[PDB]
């Protein structure tokens, strides 16, 4: 929640998933991975972006 | 003659056939040890677990 004196009038500004492999599964690159989400008429397509520096890791 | 003909060519039709019966036994055994692997590792996964007993502070 985004607010913390009153988490009553708050909104949601951060989200965490915890993800894992199925068993006897073959390594996944997270780089070709696309995430799919869909929330009152909006239809979010996210992308991870590889890099050396100023990577979101 | 048409009996010469006939032989060189019924030796190339035996060296196709040992072709195609190689594909079927080599992916055989391929799956063989995957499927294998799968049952084993997943009657693990469901039969393991942990338990939490009882809780204490100070
Ligand atoms: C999280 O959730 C909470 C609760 O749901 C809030 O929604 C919060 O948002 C923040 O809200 C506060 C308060 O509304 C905002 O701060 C305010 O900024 C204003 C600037 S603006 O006019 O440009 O918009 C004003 O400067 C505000 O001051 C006002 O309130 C003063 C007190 O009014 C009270 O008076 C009497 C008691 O004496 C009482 O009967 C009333 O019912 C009333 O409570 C008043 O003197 C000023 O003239 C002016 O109207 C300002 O609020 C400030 O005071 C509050 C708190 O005391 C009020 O009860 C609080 O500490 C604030 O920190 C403080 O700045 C802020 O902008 C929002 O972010 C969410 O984040
Ligand atoms: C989503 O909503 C949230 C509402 O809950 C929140 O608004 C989020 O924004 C975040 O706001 C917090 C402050 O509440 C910021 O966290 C603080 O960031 C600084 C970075 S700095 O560059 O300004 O220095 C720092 O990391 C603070 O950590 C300190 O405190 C911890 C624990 O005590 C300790 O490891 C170190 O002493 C460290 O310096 C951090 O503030 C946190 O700690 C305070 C107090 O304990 C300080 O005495 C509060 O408990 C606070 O809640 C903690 O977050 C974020 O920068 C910002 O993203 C919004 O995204
Ligand atoms: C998704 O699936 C893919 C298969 O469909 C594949 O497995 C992907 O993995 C990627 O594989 C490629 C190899 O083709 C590798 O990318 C290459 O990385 C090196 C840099 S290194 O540090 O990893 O060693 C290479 O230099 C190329 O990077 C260049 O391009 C990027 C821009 O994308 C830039 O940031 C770099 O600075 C650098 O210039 C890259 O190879 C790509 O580029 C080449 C040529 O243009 C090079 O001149 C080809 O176009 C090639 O098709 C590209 O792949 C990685 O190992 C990995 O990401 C998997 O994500």
């Amino acid at each position: 929640d985004n607010n913390r004196s009153n988490p009553e009038s708050g909104s949601l500004n951060w989200t965490a998933i915890y993800v894992t492999l199925n068993t006897g599964s073959s390594p996944v690159d997270l780089s070709n991975v696309s995430l799919s989400l869909e929330y009152q008429g909006q239809l979010a397509s996210l992308k991870y972006t590889p890099a050396t520096t100023n990577a979101s890791f | 003659e048409t009996g010469i003909g006939t032989l060189i060519i019924f030796i190339a039709m035996v060296l196709v056939a040992a072709v195609a019966a190689t594909v079927l036994i080599n992916t055989a055994g391929s799956l063989q040890q995957r499927a294998t692997s799968t049952g084993s590792q997943t009657t693990n996964q469901v039969s393991t677990g942990l338990i939490v007993q009882s809780i204490y502070g100070m």
